[PDB]
RNA sequence: AGUUACCCUAGGG
RNA sequence: ACUGAACUCCUCACACCCAAUUGGACCAAUCUAUCACCCUAUAGAAGAACUAAUGUUAGUAUAAGUAACAUGAAAACAUUCU
RNA sequence: ACCCCUAUACCUUCUGAUGAAUUAACUAGAAAUAACUUUGCAAGGAGAGCCAAAGCUAAGACCCCCGAAACCAGACGAAGCCUGGUGAUAGCUGGUUGUCCAAGAUAGACAACUUUAAAUUUGCCCACAGAACCAAAUCCCCUU
């Protein structure tokens, strides 16, 4: 055999160091470990999308809870805060719900007032002065 | 605020006993509220692994 | 063939200070190449795993299994070397800290290959009364653990 | 050119 | 109205989701030339890299301590009995 | 740690059943004609022979593994069996071992598509006009 692989403990080790926390023979036997480690790596790569999606779902759940604490609904809160030029994202709104609940109540009241303004604007169609919180700051 | 760590934690994650009268009420509408509060989906602290459900008593 | 268990009796600890607890004696013994399966001798080894030497000897003298006599012989030898070689003043003041069985160099025979099974019995004795068994956890321990679990939870995935 | 219930081998349904 | 993608924007990074095939650049280990001198460099070479071939050999598992196997009786182990 | 959410083992073959207990070792691409690239020298190159209307000389870089029945020759036993021809041959499976970047899949009766490199100039999309007597559209096609 003119030349044969001397450095083969280390390739096996490269795969096996990622399988030490498995169950059964996957943590020891290279042939089974490789399959499971490949699958684990594909899962880890694909879980970044799911991480982001699930974070937004959690934020939306927590904001829904928080706004129902004040009688609002999540659509009302989000939409009517957007209409007040308040570009707060879902993440920050959920931290405000948990940690700064007076600021959240103020934001909920701001959303409610904008929503009532919208209802008044749509009810009395015509030329009537705009709602105070309906006014938009223009940029140029 | 200005609580100690242990009481703050205890206050945040304590479970509240809710009462719901079911007289003349549709069972599904009762069930919606009961399921929401039993899971703890009414709390901004909600996480699926936090074990933050509440007690619901339906009479 | 590895023979570490024999070497484990040649460790010389440094002499102690007067203000230091007395280091209990530690004795290691084994028998090699016993015509018995390690699987069968595992039961006899497990039976005596925290017993005093006297209790273990009593239990083994009344077991019908073949490995009982062999383990009894190993234990008696260990008790002798403990009192004589390892400065254990009382024969009674020993307990089986370790008692395992490993596989030996098994032979292969032609019938149709069949295995003539051998095994090793390993024991470690420690000077002193056997440690008391762990009491079964009460309802108070359970409740305390549950309350701690409840107290250790955090607001997940936020500031 | 027929034939093999003596058929044989690699495959396929 | 809201929810909803790897689409689009956003902060940064951008050569980094196609079979065979082809082209380019690296490259583990080995041997040689010259270096190097706790394990390397530039080159030349080659029996040069394996999660699979009802592959070959060796070790050890599973089935499994499973299937199965064996010694007529008492006794002084002389003997006698069935 | 588990509990929650997400997640139809892999390989091969189909347009999208096969094999594998596990570990260790072993185990599978061999041809420089032309062309291309890089040098040398140059109407000559080459250490005879060979080539030459820029050629010639040199180098580099392309062509796997396992798996019949048979037939023949000579023995050995009572057609069989063995050795040799023999790595026989033909079919049909199966297997063919590091990484990165670039390009890279559907007509058919050798062709089509595909890769690399090179030379040059239009390519695709298309408007009027234009294509037969006995519906969709298509061909052609300047602009853009």
């Amino acid at each position: 055999l003119r030349n044969r692989v001397t450095d083969r403990y280390f390739r096996i080790q490269e795969v096996l160091k990622h399988a030490r926390h498995f169950r059964g023979r996957k943590n020891r036997c290279y042939r089974l470990a490789v399959r499971t480690v490949i699958r684990a790596f594909v899962k880890c790569t694909k879980a970044r999308y799911l991480k982001k999606k699930n974070m937004r779902t959690l934020w939306i759940n927590r904001i829904t809870a928080a706004s129902q604490e004040h009688g609002l609904k999540y659509p009302a809160l989000i939409g009517n805060l957007v209409k007040c030029q308040v570009e707060l994202n879902r993440k920050v709104l959920a931290d405000l719900a948990i940690y700064e609940p007076k600021t959240f109540k103020s934001l909920a009241a701001l959303a409610s007032r904008r929503r009532h303004e919208g209802f008044a604007a749509a009810l009395g169609d015509g030329k009537e002065p705009e709602g105070i919180f309906s006014r938009v700051v223009q940029y140029h | 605020s200005s609580f100690s760590r242990a009481p703050q934690q205890w206050a945040t994650f304590a479970r509240i006993w809710y009462l719901l009268d079911g007289k003349m009420q549709p069972p599904g509408k009762l069930a919606a509220m009961a399921s929401i509060r039993l899971q703890g989906l009414h709390k901004p602290v909600y996480h699926a692994l936090s074990d933050c459900g509440d007690h619901v008593v339906i009479m | 063939i590895s023979r570490k268990w024999e070497k484990k009796n040649k460790i010389v600890y440094p002499p102690q200070l007067p203000g230091e607890p007395r280091r209990p004696a530690e004795i290691y013994h084994c028998r090699r190449q016993i015509k018995y399966s390690k699987d069968k001798m595992w039961y006899l080894a497990k039976l005596i795993r925290g017993m005093s030497i006297d209790q273990a000897l009593a239990q083994l003298e009344f077991n019908d299994k073949k490995g009982a006599k062999i383990i009894k012989e190993v234990l008696l030898e260990a008790q002798d070397m403990a009192v004589r070689d390892h400065n254990v003043e009382f024969r009674s003041n020993l307990y089986i800290a370790e008692s395992t069985s490993g596989r030996g160099q098994c032979l292969k025979r032609i019938r149709g290959i069949m295995e003539k099974v051998y095994c090793h019995y390993f024991v470690k004795l420690v000077e002193g009364p056997p440690p008391p068994p762990e009491p079964p956890k009460t309802a108070v321990a359970h409740a305390k653990e549950y309350i701690q679990q409840l107290r250790s939870r955090t607001i997940v995935h936020t500031l």
